[PDB]
RNA sequence: CCGAGGGUAGGGCCCGUGACUGGGGCGAAGUCGUAACAAGGUAGCUGUACCGGAAGGUGCGGCUGGAU
RNA sequence: UGGGAGAGGGUGGUGGAAUUCCCGGAGUAGCGGUGAAAUGCGCAGAUACCGGGAGGAACGCCGAUGGCGAAGGCAGCCACCUGGUCCACCCGUGACGCUGAGGCGCGAAAGCGUGGGGAGCAAACCGGAUUAGAUACCCGGGUAGUCCACGCCCUAAACG
RNA sequence: CGAUGUCGGCUCGUCGCAUCCUGGGGCUGAAGAAGGUCCCAAGGGUUGGGCUGUUCGCCCAUUAAAGCGGCACGCGAGCUG
RNA sequence: GAAUGCCGGCAUGAGUAACGAUAAAGAGGGUGAGAAUCCCUCUCGCCGUAAGCCCAAGGGUUCCUACGCAAUGGUCGUCAGCGUAGGGUUAGGCGGGACCUAAGGUGAAGCCGAAAGGCGUAGCCGAAGGGCAGCCGGUUAAUAUUCCGGCCCUUCCCGCAGGUGCGAUGGGGGGACGCUCUAGGCUAGGGGGACCGGAGCCAUGGACGAGCCCGGCCAGAAGCGCAGGGUGGGAGGUAGGCAAAUCCGCCUCCCAACAAGCUCUGCGUGGUGGGGAAGCCCGGGUGACAACCCCCCGAAGCCAGGGAGCCAAGAAAAGCCUCUAAGCACAACCUGCGGGAACCCGUACCGCAAACCGACACAGGUGGGCGGGUGCAAGAGCACUCAGGCGCGCGGGAGAACCCUCGCCAAGGAACUCUGCAAGUUGGCCCCGUAACUUCGGGAGAAGGGGUGCUCCCUGGGGUGAUGAGCCCCGGGGAGCCGCAGUGAACAGGCUCUGGCGACUGUUUACCAAAAACACAGCUCUCUGCGAACUCGUAAGAGGAGGUAUAGGGAGCGACGCUUGCCCGGUGCCGGAAGGUCAAGGGGAGGGGUGCAAGCCCCGAACCGAAGCCCCGGUGAACGGCGGCCGUAACUAUAACGGUCCUAAGGUAGCGAAAUUCCUUGUCGGGUAAGUUCCGACCUGCACGAAAAGCGUAACGACCGGAGCGCUGUCUCGGCGAGGGACCCGGUGAAAUUGAACUGGCCGUGAAGAUGCGGCCUACCCGUGGCAGGACGAAAAGACCCCGUGGAGCUUUACUGCAGCC
RNA sequence: GAGCUAGCCCUGGCCAGGGUGAAGCUGGGGUGAGACCCAGUGGAGGCCCGAACCGGUGGGGGAUGCAAACCCCUCGGAUGA
């Protein structure tokens, strides 16, 4: 439930942050955080390959259990939730009664001091993991393995779920964030629930600070340079695209699809996405 | 103002050295060059 | 010391006036259409919304002060 | 204290009918629409028929000149939370009442903000007819909206 | 074109006379006063402002008058820009 | 003999400009062949959050001493960062290595690439980060946490004693972390003292004083005291920490809990060891048996891994501790004690600068620490001044124009000018008071105004201490004194009204543009289901991202408010398994060459045959576009209305002579005595218009317009004054430029603007200070224009290719 | 060749003093409970003034310079992109 602020400021007019309400521990788990290397956007050659990146807040990377069939029948409680920096989504620390920590991306509604566990005898209450065989049609799912133990992959950002639509062989149905249909393997891990912090979509960054401490530098319009540059550069004075909008690199961004046409995994997405 | 110039012996040596002109073909040939010439030093002075 | 009042500066209220502008009332025989009164030829009125030279039209919901 | 009827309200669930779309089957030359038509859709295989699936909205019969609420209003079914009310017994308090400027709260539809949702419908808008014209009535499309959540708006032939 | 800096302003003048004023005249449809027109005349004089980069022009208040041109549209090894 | 030729030499400009911050000098005495310039003394001035002191980088002997002055030094030189020589840098504890990791680099495994080579896990390397044992004083001409003196401490080896399941590159704990605010107690540092110590002083009217001036400390092991940090204890179970595990993690149980105890650090004390001023006398001796105490102020530093709040969520690895495994338990480890052992490199000097980077002893640039006092509200601001350091390596005169920097100005007060450019004005603090509008924060320091010094008296609260004195910190009241003036000097907003543009803080053309440009939160379209799209790369491999559609890429728009209309014919993109066209390939009707012949060989129709294009649809916050003519109303004028042609459709709301309006200073109104600008309107908008967004918008702006008030040397209109130059004398001494020159005016002429030709007029020879009209003056082989079948950047439905993609 | 400059990476350092006074918290009022109001505490911010530091707005000087971008006066930012 965003917090606002008085117009004390230009910026604190329309800045908003989390309430941090469901965060119950405030410094991560020593045992399960490990450095993060900051880019900048830039390779193993040196080269930006992701441009406007950098400079943003340090941060330790949080190591999640994206395999949770990693221990199939052994409960653990829900110590606490945490601030992840590295994602959208919160994190739970669980204490499994095998003695072993580990962090999941909380979903929304976990409670502190609940039981969760995974496996195909999981009950389909939040928290738990099961493979998509086991979980019963219609149910919300996140952190979906895309392919059996290969790690979830989908739905994991906040606030997001997948549905699930019906069964197909050894296959499942599910209903994408995006909205698209597609067949997931039976076998498949998944937690039952959405992903919580679903308010983080609501946040509104303010003013332009903001989005460097995120790491995010400033984005200069293709309008705003040369020709040589850019294929909107140039013009004198203001110019109007003059060509069919394009990037920096030539090839259309209105419309153009991109998707590689012969794509083995065509044969399992039934409908392409929403909106 | 500041100038270009700007004297710093551990950059010296790791940019000009002989060390680093050895480790490149392009490096080599520097040094393969400057012998052949007879320059009394093949590789900058730098007290380390 | 107080003190008429004079002076500097900033406010509040009222009246008069102002290029131009908004609609309003009125005016024997102008122009356009015909919205309402008959089921007024699409029943009408209605709050609201959007649209249209103009009356009006349409949507949503409501009233009979609606004919048969 | 003991009982009763009820679409009174809020929350979470859930059922079938139907419309549209999507895949499959079977099948051919038109379907749709109107006062009559045209636009529109259809040999790129539509309409009509069968099976499968997705989704939203509204709840047929019961149903009434019915019932509930202070009004606006409220209609599938289930459960939970909650308001008002009526009747019986004649038990308790002992005038504790009526009204009510201000205040406060509720307040159909439309409309507004932020998210979502979107089948059908449908302002605007487009097209086809009609017409002297037709910024309409009629036909084919169609976006807000209609639906949900939270927050505003506070109007009405809010009427008996 | 192996460079003759190009508007206007400011400063500093100097010259022409097809004379704006002052001096001398003839004609007048010159009563006087004040004008009109032409002639002689370059000695001196020929204002302060509003607007615009402006030259020019319009406008305000004056004035005897508020003249017109040349000097590389005088003058940037003098200034401004 | 010419090439703005090349190399060298030497002229001209010229004894000219200049001699590098306007912080400033004067005398006396030395030295010497020679002295404004070297040494000494006295006086004077400048810096003093430095122009002082200590590190670091870079520099590399510049350091100290003696002897020197040819050159270097912008003058001089006896001096020197200069020449010659000799001397000088001392570490187990400081810094680095024999320790650890960070980005990055390298790289057994492995991957990739014609070659060269590119990747790459572990490992290795890599520092101003982690870790780790030395403080005070003395000494040299020059080194010192290094030598010496005092008091401390570390590691390694061996030995002894005591204790223990010892043992690891493996497991675990720890190391280990942000920003802002901040408590308690200390220390650094500082102010005061009528107390303690001191050579002395009494002046010129007064003072022998509770007088002036000087100083009143530093280090220190154990122990102790004060203040902090860190940290629960036991037991049972145990499947996790990739073997094991008594450790760690998880569960249960008892006790403990704002504590205590244990431990660790800071501070005080502490055996002891040091230091110790003014002044006098010659760096030293005295002072001196120096004294070495009290009160106050007090950190940003210490306790420290402290506490609180916040979101943007804040390195690693070793040292260290614990657990065990092989192995070994004659060992091995732990603790205490003792002796022994302890290596390599740096160490001089400069270091905001004459020793570094700028060709220079160059007004520039250069990271970290200390940076005293008094006053001004605070402070690192400002003025003065301590310690300390300097007077900036040409001087002496003169007292012109003119230039620079500065001071003042009668009356007027923007009349200056493109422009109040510039300079005035205002100026700190305290109190009073403060408008439109607003997004309710703001606008606001709005505007405007009163106060401000010193003396005496009364009184209120706080810190310290003790509750009191003293000291220090905030105040209130009354009565007086002086001057032109009390933030008396120095530092320290002029203000208001109204438009345009951009929301805002930010960003930019290093070196002519800071803006209205870029960015920006925010809105929208679009791509992307993850071995994602996209990007770099031949590739492997990377980024994307150890992210997963509330995410990532691309594009436009640009807070917020109210909105964003019509056109899909064309171009783009999107959908359409049909039809048309369609390459290699399939097919082989039917031909051709050759051979005696089997055969060998070549051409080859129909028909099958992808993407692409055609064709059918969709789609504008995709590329884009959004009409003409004629007529019509009962005064006129004007057309709500009509006719017709065309288009894919004919500009909607809002705005409009505009950052857009050509005609244009449109016209009207406002402001002014006067207004091509400005502001408000009108609308025939040459040629606004809705995300290359339309119309508004409080706040903001070193943006660009217009107006007013205040005040002014901007101006009428100029005057005087100061200093640094310019001038004269002594010293040193450039520069571009230059065919040679014995180099006048007018009117002509001449390749059309003549010192140089003609006629005339004028003119004795040579300089110095000045002014800039000419020498078509200097500088740059015109940057405009053209020319060259010259070049380069950029564009596209120019041509032709290539990557990439299908 | 990134010892200048531009961006990013890793690791350190720096920002005198003064002003404004958001949320929260406490207390008081308020109501059925609330919203909310007032005071105190608090110390937020691409907040305000201003040194260091980072800049380079206007003007003057400089123009064979002290300087191949400097000097003076003035001005922008100064807990943050
Ligand atoms: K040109
Ligand atoms: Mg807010
Ligand atoms: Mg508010
Ligand atoms: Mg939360
Ligand atoms: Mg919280
Ligand atoms: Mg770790
Ligand atoms: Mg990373
Ligand atoms: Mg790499
Ligand atoms: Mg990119
Ligand atoms: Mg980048
Ligand atoms: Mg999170
Ligand atoms: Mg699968
Ligand atoms: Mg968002
Ligand atoms: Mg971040
Ligand atoms: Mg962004
Ligand atoms: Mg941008
Ligand atoms: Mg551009
Ligand atoms: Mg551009
Ligand atoms: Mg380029
Ligand atoms: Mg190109
Ligand atoms: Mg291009
Ligand atoms: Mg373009
Ligand atoms: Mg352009
Ligand atoms: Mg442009
Ligand atoms: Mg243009
Ligand atoms: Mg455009
Ligand atoms: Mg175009
Ligand atoms: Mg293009
Ligand atoms: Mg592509
Ligand atoms: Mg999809
Ligand atoms: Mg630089
Ligand atoms: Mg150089
Ligand atoms: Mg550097
Ligand atoms: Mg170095
Ligand atoms: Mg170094
Ligand atoms: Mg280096
Ligand atoms: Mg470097
Ligand atoms: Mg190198
Ligand atoms: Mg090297
Ligand atoms: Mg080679
Ligand atoms: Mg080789
Ligand atoms: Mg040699
Ligand atoms: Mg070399
Ligand atoms: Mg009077
Ligand atoms: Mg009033
Ligand atoms: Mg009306
Ligand atoms: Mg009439
Ligand atoms: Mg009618
Ligand atoms: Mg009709
Ligand atoms: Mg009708
Ligand atoms: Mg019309
Ligand atoms: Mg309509
Ligand atoms: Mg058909
Ligand atoms: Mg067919
Ligand atoms: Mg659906
Ligand atoms: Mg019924
Ligand atoms: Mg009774
Ligand atoms: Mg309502
Ligand atoms: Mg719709
Ligand atoms: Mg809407
Ligand atoms: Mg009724
Ligand atoms: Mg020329
Ligand atoms: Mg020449
Ligand atoms: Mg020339
Ligand atoms: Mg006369
Ligand atoms: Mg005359
Ligand atoms: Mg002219
Ligand atoms: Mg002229
Ligand atoms: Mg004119
Ligand atoms: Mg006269
Ligand atoms: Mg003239
Ligand atoms: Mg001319
Ligand atoms: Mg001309
Ligand atoms: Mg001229
Ligand atoms: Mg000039
Ligand atoms: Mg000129
Ligand atoms: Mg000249
Ligand atoms: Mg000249
Ligand atoms: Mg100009
Ligand atoms: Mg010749
Ligand atoms: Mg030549
Ligand atoms: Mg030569
Ligand atoms: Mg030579
Ligand atoms: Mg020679
Ligand atoms: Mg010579
Ligand atoms: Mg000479
Ligand atoms: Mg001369
Ligand atoms: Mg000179
Ligand atoms: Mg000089
Ligand atoms: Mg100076
Ligand atoms: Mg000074
Ligand atoms: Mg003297
Ligand atoms: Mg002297
Ligand atoms: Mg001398
Ligand atoms: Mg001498
Ligand atoms: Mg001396
Ligand atoms: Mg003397
Ligand atoms: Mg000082
Ligand atoms: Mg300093
Ligand atoms: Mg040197
Ligand atoms: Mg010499
Ligand atoms: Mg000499
Ligand atoms: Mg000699
Ligand atoms: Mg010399
Ligand atoms: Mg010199
Ligand atoms: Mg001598
Ligand atoms: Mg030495
Ligand atoms: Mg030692
Ligand atoms: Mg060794
Ligand atoms: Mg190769
Ligand atoms: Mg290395
Ligand atoms: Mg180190
Ligand atoms: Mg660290
Ligand atoms: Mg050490
Ligand atoms: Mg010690
Ligand atoms: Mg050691
Ligand atoms: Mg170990
Ligand atoms: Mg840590
Ligand atoms: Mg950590
Ligand atoms: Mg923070
Ligand atoms: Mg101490
Ligand atoms: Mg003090
Ligand atoms: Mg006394
Ligand atoms: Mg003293
Ligand atoms: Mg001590
Ligand atoms: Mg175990
Ligand atoms: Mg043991
Ligand atoms: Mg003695
Ligand atoms: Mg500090
Ligand atoms: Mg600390
Ligand atoms: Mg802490
Ligand atoms: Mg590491
Ligand atoms: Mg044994
Ligand atoms: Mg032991
Ligand atoms: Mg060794
Ligand atoms: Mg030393
Ligand atoms: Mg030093
Ligand atoms: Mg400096
Ligand atoms: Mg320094
Ligand atoms: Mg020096
Ligand atoms: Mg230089
Ligand atoms: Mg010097
Ligand atoms: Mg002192
Ligand atoms: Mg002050
Ligand atoms: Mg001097
Ligand atoms: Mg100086
Ligand atoms: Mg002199
Ligand atoms: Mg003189
Ligand atoms: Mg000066
Ligand atoms: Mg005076
Ligand atoms: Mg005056
Ligand atoms: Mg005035
Ligand atoms: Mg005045
Ligand atoms: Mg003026
Ligand atoms: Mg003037
Ligand atoms: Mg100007
Ligand atoms: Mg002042
Ligand atoms: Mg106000
Ligand atoms: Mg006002
Ligand atoms: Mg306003
Ligand atoms: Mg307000
Ligand atoms: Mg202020
Ligand atoms: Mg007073
Ligand atoms: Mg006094
Ligand atoms: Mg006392
Ligand atoms: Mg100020
Ligand atoms: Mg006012
Ligand atoms: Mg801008
Ligand atoms: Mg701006
Ligand atoms: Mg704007
Ligand atoms: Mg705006
Ligand atoms: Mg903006
Ligand atoms: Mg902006
Ligand atoms: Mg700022
Ligand atoms: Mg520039
Ligand atoms: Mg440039
Ligand atoms: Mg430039
Ligand atoms: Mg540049
Ligand atoms: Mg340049
Ligand atoms: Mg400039
Ligand atoms: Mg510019
Ligand atoms: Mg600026
Ligand atoms: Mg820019
Ligand atoms: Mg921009
Ligand atoms: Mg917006
Ligand atoms: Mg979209
Ligand atoms: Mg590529
Ligand atoms: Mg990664
Ligand atoms: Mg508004
Ligand atoms: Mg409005
Ligand atoms: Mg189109
Ligand atoms: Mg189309
Ligand atoms: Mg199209
Ligand atoms: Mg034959
Ligand atoms: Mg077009
Ligand atoms: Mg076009
Ligand atoms: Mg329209
Ligand atoms: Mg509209
Ligand atoms: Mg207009
Ligand atoms: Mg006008
Ligand atoms: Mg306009
Ligand atoms: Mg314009
Ligand atoms: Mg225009
Ligand atoms: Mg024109
Ligand atoms: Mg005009
Ligand atoms: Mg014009
Ligand atoms: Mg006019
Ligand atoms: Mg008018
Ligand atoms: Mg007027
Ligand atoms: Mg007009
Ligand atoms: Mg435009
Ligand atoms: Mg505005
Ligand atoms: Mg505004
Ligand atoms: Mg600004
Ligand atoms: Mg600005
Ligand atoms: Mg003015
Ligand atoms: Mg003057
Ligand atoms: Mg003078
Ligand atoms: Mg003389
Ligand atoms: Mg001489
Ligand atoms: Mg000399
Ligand atoms: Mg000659
Ligand atoms: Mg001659
Ligand atoms: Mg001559
Ligand atoms: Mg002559
Ligand atoms: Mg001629
Ligand atoms: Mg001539
Ligand atoms: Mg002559
Ligand atoms: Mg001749
Ligand atoms: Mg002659
Ligand atoms: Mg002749
Ligand atoms: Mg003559
Ligand atoms: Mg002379
Ligand atoms: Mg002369
Ligand atoms: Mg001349
Ligand atoms: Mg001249
Ligand atoms: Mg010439
Ligand atoms: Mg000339
Ligand atoms: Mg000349
Ligand atoms: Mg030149
Ligand atoms: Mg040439
Ligand atoms: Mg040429
Ligand atoms: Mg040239
Ligand atoms: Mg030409
Ligand atoms: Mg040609
Ligand atoms: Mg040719
Ligand atoms: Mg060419
Ligand atoms: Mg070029
Ligand atoms: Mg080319
Ligand atoms: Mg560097
Ligand atoms: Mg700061
Ligand atoms: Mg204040
Ligand atoms: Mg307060
Ligand atoms: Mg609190
Ligand atoms: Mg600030
Ligand atoms: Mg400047
Ligand atoms: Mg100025
Ligand atoms: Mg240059
Ligand atoms: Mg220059
Ligand atoms: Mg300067
Ligand atoms: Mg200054
Ligand atoms: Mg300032
Ligand atoms: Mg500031
Ligand atoms: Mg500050
Ligand atoms: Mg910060």
């Amino acid at each position: 439930a965003v917090k606002k602020f008085k117009p004390y400021t230009p910026s604190r007019r329309f800045m908003t942050v989390a309430d941090f309400s469901e965060i119950t521990k405030t410094e991560p788990e020593k045992s399960l955080v490990k450095p993060l290397k900051k880019t900048g956007g830039r390779n193993n050659q040196g080269r930006i390959t992701v441009r406007f990146r950098g400079g943003g807040h340090k941060r330790l990377y949080r190591i999640i259990d994206f395999k949770r069939w990693d221990k199939v029948g052994i409960p653990a409680k829900v110590a606490a939730i945490e601030y992840d920096p590295n994602r959208s989504a919160r994190i739970a620390l669980l204490h499994y009664v095998d003695g072993e920590k580990r962090y999941i991306i909380a979903p929304d509604g976990l409670q502190v001091g609940q039981q969760v566990v995974a496996g195909p005898d999981a009950p389909i209450q939040v928290g738990n993991a099961l493979p998509l065989r086991f979980i019963p049609v219609g149910t919300v799912v996140h952190a979906v393995e895309l392919e059996p133990k290969k790690g979830a992959k989908l739905a994991r950002a906040a606030g997001t779920s997948a549905q699930i639509q019906g069964r197909e062989g050894d296959y499942v149905i599910l209903r994408l964030p995006s909205g698209e249909l597609r067949k997931v393997h039976g076998e498949c891990y998944a937690t039952v629930g959405a992903v919580g912090n679903a308010d983080h979509k609501n946040i509104v960054l303010g003013k332009a600070g903001r989005s460097r401490w995120l790491g995010r530098r400033p984005h200069v319009r293709g309008a705003a340079m040369n020709p040589v540059d850019h294929p909107h550069g140039g013009g004198e004075g203001r110019a109007p695209r003059g060509r069919p909008p394009a990037s920096p690199w030539g090839w259309q961004t209105k419309g153009l699809k991109t998707r590689k046409r012969r794509k083995p995994s065509s044969r399992f997405i039934i409908a392409r996405r929403k909106k | 103002m500041k100038r270009t110039w700007q004297p710093n012996r551990r950059k010296r040596a790791k940019t000009h050295g002989f060390r680093a002109r050895m480790r490149t073909p392009g490096g080599r040939k520097v040094l393969k060059r400057r012998r052949q010439k007879g320059r009394w030093r093949l590789t900058p002075a730098v007290r380390k």
